[PDB]
């Protein structure tokens, strides 16, 4: 499931062992965006504006904590544009699924995304977003085409 | 006035290869940036793996 | 007379781990 | 009455487009099956012609001629511009 | 597993005076 | 056989032309780098009075 | 055109709506033929 979300967006959870569980669509201590992770300190310091303390030391005992496997998982080129016109958290793929059957799945719905006596520049700056990564010199020209 | 006969006649041929080449310019335009939309439908997108080791930043 | 203010070095450690299939 | 007055619109602009030709008459044949099976025989048959006769390469053909229309119009009319004046000065 | 050096902020207080004439 | 007869006259020309250049651009150099070098010497040169605070940088 | 005799020419103008491409490709070929009937009559 994809579902569109407002930027910015920052996420921390204090857990209870003292480490904190960060998700954030920025940078702050050094922690890296959009891949969520299990953070901690040795020091108190201040990050994405609150205080990051350091725990009080534990003594260790037998874990009962699981280990889940870990996943490759491959998303259509366009899931932004996807989540975006639905206006609603929608399934996009399956864990398993083939690059054919993903494809195939929203491809009548974007090309009936046509271009608008009403709204072409819109629709121009839309395409150089979609093109910027496959060919950045054909994006370039439609953003100037798009400004001017 | 041979000259101002011949410049209504010169001008009336450059109007005329004006409008052509906008319709030709317009034409162009709507074809490219179609396909372009098309091609971009259906590139490979993005791959997560939730390995924070590899997004570090030094 | 001149007064100055010279920063100096320091560091905190921030330790990071993974959640598989963000679970 | 009210009961078909309910998706109609919509049901109407899912229309044929240069994409995806042959999966849109796929959809008209299952569609059509039970309502006219002589001509859903004849529309999965088109279909099957551009998907998987050769490599589908006149579902090809088709796709990239609907996208040329535009720029064939644009031709055409600089053709008969041509023509008439060709024409007008072959005239007494 | 990833372990990071943040930069914290910090200052010493440095005075300097002049010689005249390098004597 | 004419074109290289002219050929050769054109020629000349130019390659004393070319010559005549050189003698002129080199003699020029010469001049003006030696009265830069006089000039350079009698310009007024530094001020110093050891004061710190004059010398901050921030 | 919903209402007027028994809706006839909101009939008429959805069926020529649906014909559009039909009726240009009909369009084409009397041109075709006009300009050469033409072009044979010049001496
Ligand atoms: C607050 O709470 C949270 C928890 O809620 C705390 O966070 C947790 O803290 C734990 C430490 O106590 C962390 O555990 C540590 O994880 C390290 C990383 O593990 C991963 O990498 C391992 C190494 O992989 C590389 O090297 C191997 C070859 O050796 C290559 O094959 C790889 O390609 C890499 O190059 C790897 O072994 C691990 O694999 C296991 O886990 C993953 C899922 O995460 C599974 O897919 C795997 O199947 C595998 O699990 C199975 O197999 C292992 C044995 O191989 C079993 O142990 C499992 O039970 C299961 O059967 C990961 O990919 C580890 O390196 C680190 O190891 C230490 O401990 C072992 C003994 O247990 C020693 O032998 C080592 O030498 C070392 O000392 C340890 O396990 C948790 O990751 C972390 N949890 C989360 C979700 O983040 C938080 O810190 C707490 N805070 C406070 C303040 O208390
Ligand atoms: C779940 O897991 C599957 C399996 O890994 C994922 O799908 C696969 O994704 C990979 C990576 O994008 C694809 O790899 C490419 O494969 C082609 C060659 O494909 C042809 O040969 C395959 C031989 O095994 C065959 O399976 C393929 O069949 C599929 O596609 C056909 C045609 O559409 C279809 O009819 C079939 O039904 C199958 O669906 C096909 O015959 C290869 O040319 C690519 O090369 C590029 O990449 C390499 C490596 O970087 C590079 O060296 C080359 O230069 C080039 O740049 C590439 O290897 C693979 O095709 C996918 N297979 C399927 C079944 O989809 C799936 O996406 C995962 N799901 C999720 C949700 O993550
Ligand atoms: C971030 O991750 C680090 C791992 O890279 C954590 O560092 C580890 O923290 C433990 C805390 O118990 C240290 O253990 C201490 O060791 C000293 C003496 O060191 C020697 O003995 C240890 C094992 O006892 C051995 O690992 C060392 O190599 C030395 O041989 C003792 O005096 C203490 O009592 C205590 O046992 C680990 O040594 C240390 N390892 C490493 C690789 O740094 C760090 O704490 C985490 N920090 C944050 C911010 O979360
Ligand atoms: C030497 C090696 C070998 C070489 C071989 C080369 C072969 C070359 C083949 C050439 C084929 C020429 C095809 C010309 C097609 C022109 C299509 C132009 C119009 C177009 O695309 O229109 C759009 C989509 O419709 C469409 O796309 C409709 C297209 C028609 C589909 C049906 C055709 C298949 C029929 C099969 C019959 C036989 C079956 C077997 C018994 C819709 O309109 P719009 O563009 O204005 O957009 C407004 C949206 N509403
Ligand atoms: C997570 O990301 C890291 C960084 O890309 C991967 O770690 C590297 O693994 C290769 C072998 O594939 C080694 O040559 C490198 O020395 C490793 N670098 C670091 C920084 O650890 C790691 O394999 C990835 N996957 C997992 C499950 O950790
Ligand atoms: C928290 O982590 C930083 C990591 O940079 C520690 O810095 C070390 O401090 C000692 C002094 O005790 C210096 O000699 C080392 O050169 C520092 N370097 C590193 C990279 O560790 C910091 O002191 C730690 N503080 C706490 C409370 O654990
Ligand atoms: C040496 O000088 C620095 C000059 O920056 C002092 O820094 C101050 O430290 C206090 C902590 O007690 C901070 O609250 C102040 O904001 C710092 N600023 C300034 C400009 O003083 C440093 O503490 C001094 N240390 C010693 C040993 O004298
Ligand atoms: C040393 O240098 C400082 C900086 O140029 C001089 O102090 C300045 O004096 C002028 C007036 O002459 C004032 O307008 C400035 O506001 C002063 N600036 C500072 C930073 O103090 C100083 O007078 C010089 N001479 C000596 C002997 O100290
Ligand atoms: C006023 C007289 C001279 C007639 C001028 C008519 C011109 C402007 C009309 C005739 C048919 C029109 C074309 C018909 C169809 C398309 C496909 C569309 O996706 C892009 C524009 C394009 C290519 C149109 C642009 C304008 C056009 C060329
Ligand atoms: C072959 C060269 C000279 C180009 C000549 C222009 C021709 C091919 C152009 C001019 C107008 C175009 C038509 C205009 C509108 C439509 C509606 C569309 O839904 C099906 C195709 C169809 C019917 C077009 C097919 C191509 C067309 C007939
Ligand atoms: C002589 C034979 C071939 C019949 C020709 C019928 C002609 C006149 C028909 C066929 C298709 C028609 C056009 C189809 C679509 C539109 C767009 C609409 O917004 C206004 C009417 C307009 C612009 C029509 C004008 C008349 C038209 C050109």
């Amino acid at each position: 499931w994809a579902e569109a979300v407002k930027e910015p967006f920052v996420q921390v959870n204090p857990l209870k062992n003292g480490s904190y569980l960060v998700l954030a669509s920025s940078t702050d201590c050094q922690i890296p965006p959009y891949v969520p992770s299990i953070v901690t300190v040795n020091e108190t310091t201040s990050c994405f504006g609150l205080d990051f303390k350091r725990p009080l030391v534990a003594e260790e005992r037998l874990s009962f904590e699981p280990r889940l496997p870990n996943l490759q998982l491959r998303l259509p080129h366009l899931v932004g544009i996807i989540a975006k016109i639905k206006g609603i958290k929608i399934e996009v793929t399956s864990s398993g699924e083939s690059i054919k059957e993903q494809i195939e799945r929203a491809k009548a719905e974007l090309l009936r995304l046509d271009i608008h006596e009403g709204d072409t520049p819109a629709w121009i700056q839309q395409l150089a977003a979609a093109t910027k990564d496959v060919w950045p010199a054909a994006a370039s020209a439609l953003q100037g085409i798009g400004n001017f | 006035y041979t000259c101002c006969a011949t410049s209504s006649r010169v001008l009336a041929w450059i109007f005329l290869v004006c409008i052509l080449l906008i319709i030709v310019l317009v034409s162009c335009f709507v074809t490219i940036s179609r396909i372009q939309w098309n091609k971009d439908i259906q590139v490979l997108g993005p791959v997560i793996d939730w390995n924070v080791t590899q997004r570090a930043v030094y | 007379s001149l007064r100055m203010q010279h920063p100096v070095p320091k560091y905190v450690e921030v330790n990071m781990t993974s959640i598989p299939q963000g679970v | 009455k009210e009961q078909i007055e309910r998706a109609k619109a919509e049901l109407l602009r899912l229309d044929i487009h240069e994409g995806d030709t042959p999966a849109w008459i796929q959809q008209l044949a299952a569609a059509t099956k039970d309502v006219w099976p002589a001509a859903a025989s004849a529309l999965q048959g088109i279909g099957n012609f551009l998907s998987g006769t050769a490599q589908g390469i006149f579902g090809t053909a088709f796709s990239l001629l609907g996208y040329l229309k535009p720029i064939l119009i644009g031709v055409g009319v600089i053709l008969l511009v041509i023509l008439i004046f060709k024409i007008v000065s072959w005239i007494p």
